[PDB]
Parts: C-alpha cells; structure tokens; sequence
C-alpha cells in the first residue's frame, strides 16, 4: 500500500 | 487524554456522477490522512496499525465526512470537489437506492438532531479506532483509544446539549447504517472497478486492492 | 414505558455444519416472533411494521442470541438445537472466515465484558426496533420505542454497573459488527440457496424472499 | 410473507 505509507511517513 | 476541542480542530483543518464521485474520493482520502493524523494518538501507533485502521475505515469515513456537508441541502449530496450531486443525477446513473440510503439514514438524521462538527468528528474518530480491524498488533490500545473518544463525546453531549439525554446513544446509533451503507458504497466501488468504464484514480485503487 | 424487566422477561422465555445451522435458524425463527411479541410495544404496531421490523432484523437478532448463547465456550457456537458447532468444523466447511468474525468480534467481546441477558434482550430490541426499515408506516413510532429501550437501556447500565460508565457505549458499540456480520451472514444465506445443496427450511426460505 | 403473517396473527 504505497500511498497510504508514504502519505503516513510524513 | 482525548480533548473534542482537538477532534473539532481537526474537522475544522481538513474543511457520470459516480465518475464524479470517484474523483472526489480519491482527493479526499489525501485529506483523510492528514486528518488522521490531526486525531490525539493516532500517529503515536505503529504505522502499520495506521494504515490497518486508514483501510478499514476510509469509506465509513469519507461517508460520514460528506453526509454531514450536505445537511443544509435537499436531495443531494455536496461534494469536496465543490460539485453537487442531486438525488435524481445519481438515479439516473443506476446509483438511486444508495443514495437514497445515504439521505435518509445519514444525511437527514444528521439533520434532524443538528448533529455539530465536534459530535461528527468524535464519530469519525471513533470510526477510525475500529478495534475489530483485523491484523492490529495491539487491540486493546485501539479499543482505549475509541473508550477515551466515547468517553469525551458523552461529556460533550451532556455539557452542550443536556436536555436531550438521550443524544450520546442517537449518535452512536448511526454508526450500523454507517456501516452498512459503507459496505454497500464499497460493493458499487468494486464493480466499477470490475466493469471498468469509470475512472479510479491512485488512491482511491489502492484502497481497492487486497492486504 | 420500556421496562428491562419485560426486556429480561422475553429472553428467559424464549430460551455440514452449515445444514445444522440453517435447521437451528429456521427453528428459531419461530422463536423470535414469539420473542417479538413479548417486546413492550411491539405488538401494538400495526401488523404490517411488525412484519418489515422483522424481516429486517431477524439475522441480526439470531445472531446476538447465539453468540451471547456461546459465551462459555471456546472456539465455538451453541445452536438452539443443542448441537455444538467448532471452529474447526465451520472453517472445514468453508465458511471460518465469518465463523471467526463471530467468535473475536462478537462472543468474545460479549464475553469479555460479561454482558448480561438483560443487556443483550435490550440490544436485541434496539435492532428490532429499527426505524431505518424501509416502508414503515410511521418510522417516527418506531424510533420512538428504540429511544425508550436505550434510555431504559442506560439506566440499567448505571444502576447495575455503576463502576462501568462507558458500558452503555461500549454494549451500543457491538452494533455495528453485528450489523456488517449480519449482512455477511445473510451474503452466504443467499449463496447456499443459490447452489442449492444446502437444505433451507420454510420459515427461512420466506426470509429470503423479496419484498 | 405467510408464515410471518400467520405467526404474528397469533
Ligand atoms: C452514489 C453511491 C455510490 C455507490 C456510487 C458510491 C458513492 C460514493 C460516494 C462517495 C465516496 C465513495 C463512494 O463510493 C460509491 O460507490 O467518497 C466520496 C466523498 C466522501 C464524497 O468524498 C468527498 C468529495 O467528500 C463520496
Ligand atoms: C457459519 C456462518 C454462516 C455464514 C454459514 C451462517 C451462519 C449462520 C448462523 C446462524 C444463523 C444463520 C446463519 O447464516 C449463515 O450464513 O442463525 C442460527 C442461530 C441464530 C444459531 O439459530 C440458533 C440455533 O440460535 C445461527
């Protein structure tokens, strides 16, 4: 889910 | 500690028709994030257990969000994307039974109560500490974290409207057609996708695919 | 007036895998309208509101009963039908996935809490008195009862468990998993009839009738 | 819905 985790990082 | 002062701060930061709707979707699962991350103790939980509880409530989520925007319009829902999306629009594209659903058992209950931003955002914060979300690697931290929103809620409810004794539990007892109707909502998503002639953009795909 | 009481009163008066389960249901289908009729108000409701009240909530109110019914034991349900369904036979007979839904989302949270009969009687009537059930005569009536219940509901709460304050919240809170487990369950209902290789008894073939 | 009705009759 590389959207969510990115936007979530930061 | 869980302040609705914080909750409301919250709501407050982030303020073919299903062709429409599907863009608009995708936009707002952007401004879900930052949301989320605006609700007490949110981002102090594992990312994966932010992204678990992001999934599994992201329609819910969205649903209560625009449900509540559009209480001061008639057979209609009220877009982010500032488009209005009347309740013939959406029969005459195949969608009226939801729809309907979705003004009836959302849009003008919230109506009828005045459900405020501080009870919705406590809704939706409650949505988001979804204890059942499967995969959590701590539950019960989940489970304190709705108890402490519910917990302020109430308080809330008692302080600012104590004629109405009853309003805690009428708020809280939105949340199965909340949930059926998110249910529903995904199941008209899924076929779209499927059939394939309405545009899904990234995100809003994302949240599509399988864990 | 909406006494826990009569609430109480109506549970103690009433009280492949797949086949068994479907036998225990359509049995106690016949039970539930007996259940129904012992609900304050119910009865007074024209005829026809009775019947959209329990079409409605029927699954949804089979369900709470058997899973507050299971509370004591482990990894597994209890039928009506003294038959005793496992874990490992429901997930043999493909259908662990809503089995496990059950059991951790239901049972155990039931369980964990210790929700008493009166409790589960009162959140029984709050699903039967569903004014969200579409063609009812007047919505307004049945939201009324459901408002009583709950209040009634609380009161109980507070007095029974007044260490406890968000068990009211906490009981409401089941609802919405009842509700997605609910549709999940009738989602499977509806395959096995479709197949149809699984016996489906009268009362619970007419349930899966259209309106 | 007969049986329903029946059922609920009395
Ligand atoms: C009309 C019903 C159907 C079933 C097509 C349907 C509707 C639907 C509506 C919204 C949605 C996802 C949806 O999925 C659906 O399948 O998220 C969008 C919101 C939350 C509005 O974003 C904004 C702009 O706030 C609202
Ligand atoms: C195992 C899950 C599946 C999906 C097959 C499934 C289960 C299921 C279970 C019960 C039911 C209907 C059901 O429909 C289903 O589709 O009503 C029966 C109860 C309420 C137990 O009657 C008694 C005897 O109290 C319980």
């Amino acid at each position: 889910h590389k959207i969510l985790h990115r936007l979530l990082q930061d | 500690d869980m302040p609705v002062e914080r909750i409301l701060e919250a709501e407050l930061a982030v303020e073919d028709p299903v062709t429409n709707i599907c863009q608009a979707a995708d936009k707002q699962l952007f401004t879900l994030v930052e949301w989320a991350k605006r609700i007490p103790h949110f981002s102090e939980l594992p990312l994966d257990d932010q992204v678990i509880l992001l999934r599994a409530g992201w329609n819910e989520l969205l649903i209560a969000s625009f449900s509540h925007r559009s209480i001061a319009v008639k057979d209609g829902i009220l877009l982010a994307t500032g488009l209005h999306v009347h309740r013939n629009s959406a029969h005459s594209a195949g969608v009226g039974a939801i729809f309907d659903r979705v003004l009836t058992e959302l849009v003008s209950k919230m109506r009828d109560m005045q459900m405020d931003k501080t009870e919705l955002g406590c809704l939706r914060a409650i949505v988001l500490f979804n204890p059942d979300s499967k995969g959590l690697s701590n539950p019960a931290e989940v489970e304190a974290l709705r108890e402490k929103v519910y917990a302020s809620l109430e308080a809330y409810c008692k302080h600012k409207y104590p004629e109405q004794p009853g309003r805690f539990a009428k708020l809280l007892l939105r949340l199965p057609a909340l949930r059926s109707i998110g249910l529903k909502c995904l199941e008209h998503l899924f076929f779209f996708k499927l059939i394939g002639d309405t545009p899904i953009d990234t995100f809003l795909m994302e949240m599509l695919e399988a864990p």
